[PDB]
């Protein structure tokens, strides 16, 4: 029914991985990770390769720490608008 | 010149469905989206969900899923809505609104509204 | 209702006088500022009896075109307001607030003026 998360997500050691398949899709969806409130997280260290069109996110600056392992908040949407309640919200855990 | 003109009031007894139209004139039908509102009377104003006629894109609030179906007809630029299985809670005032895509979707043109009353 | 955006507005009635300003406060359960254009995705909205909603104003600052200077929307990502100087007898409605920065879009409860 609601939308399936567009890219690839691994929880990895230190940091949460997501692919795509090109950079087309990558700067479709183009995620980004949120806080508690919905707020992009400007201390979040995430690297971004286009190469292999994959985004890391390490779990100490972009993600919320909780029991057992971390909790990543992603949201997707379109950048060619300022059209925001189109955009999709996904939440993950990852253990430690 | 932006108008929106919806279908007249209805009275039917529960379990019945009911189509609401939408009219839309003074701007591009398919650059917008289209969202419903519905309000209980003595109640405030809560969201359905919005149709882009556009690609026939569709959201709906997860409270209305199966409740409202949004379609549209871009020939006569009309977005309809079609409510089903109606019950007491259902009977309210619905709007049609614009949501402007340039300004982020905010709906700054509203119709009239249609009163849709179930009793028994 | 999960990961729903609640804006809780109050107070949920005024009465007033003639002449007076009010302030209604609506708070998001989560923030409406977008980076990419700066704003805060806030609507005020007055609806009088029997006529459909009204938009006041949009980005939570910025006024429709033919709406009176004296309607003031105001506040942060969190917390809003919507201020009202020299309270007419045309602006006998209930206002409300809404979020379209997230789907589903949500509004304050409102609040009913009466004078």
């Amino acid at each position: 029914e609601n939308p399936a998360f567009p890219g690839t997500l691994i929880c990895d050691k230190d940091e949460v991985r997501i692919e795509f398949s090109s950079r087309f899709d990558m700067e479709k969806w183009n995620p980004s990770v949120v806080d508690t409130l919905g707020s992009e997280i400007l201390s979040c260290t995430y690297a971004l390769d286009l190469e292999r069109f994959v985004l890391k996110f390490p779990y100490e600056t972009c993600t919320i720490k909780v029991v057992g392992g971390y909790q990543v908040n992603i949201r997707v949407g379109d950048t060619t608008t300022d059209v925001r309640y189109k955009d999709d919200m996904y939440h993950f855990f990852c253990p430690a | 010149q932006v108008q929106l003109q919806q279908s007249g009031a209805e009275l039917v007894k529960p379990g019945s469905s009911v189509k609401i139209s939408c009219k839309a004139s003074g701007y591009t039908f398919t650059s917008d989206d289209m969202h419903w509102i519905k309000q209980q009377p003595g109640n405030g104003l809560e969201w359905i969900g919005w149709i882009y006629p556009g690609n026939d894109d569709t959201k709906y609030n997860q409270k209305f899923n199966g409740k409202a179906t949004l379609t549209a007809d871009k020939s006569s630029s009309t977005v309809y809505m079609q409510l089903s299985s109606l019950t007491s809670e259902d009977s309210a005032v619905y709007f049609c609104a614009r949501g402007d895509l340039n300004y982020g979707g905010s709906m700054d043109a509203w119709g009239q509204g249609t009163s849709v009353t179930v009793s028994s | 209702e999960t990961g729903d955006t609640v804006m809780t507005q109050s107070p949920s009635s005024l009465a007033v006088s003639a002449g007076e300003t009010l302030t209604i406060n609506c708070k998001s359960s989560q923030n409406l500022f977008s980076s990419r254009n700066q704003k805060n995705y806030l609507a005020w909205f007055q609806q009088k009896p029997g006529q459909s909603p009204t938009l006041l104003i949009h980005w939570a600052s910025t006024r429709q075109s033919g709406v009176p200077d004296r309607f003031i929307g105001s506040g942060s990502g969190t917390d809003f307001t919507l201020t009202i100087s020299s309270v007419q007898a045309e602006d006998l409605a209930i206002y409300y607030c809404q979020q379209y920065y997230n789907s589903p879009l949500t509004f304050g409860s409102g609040t009913k003026l009466e004078i």
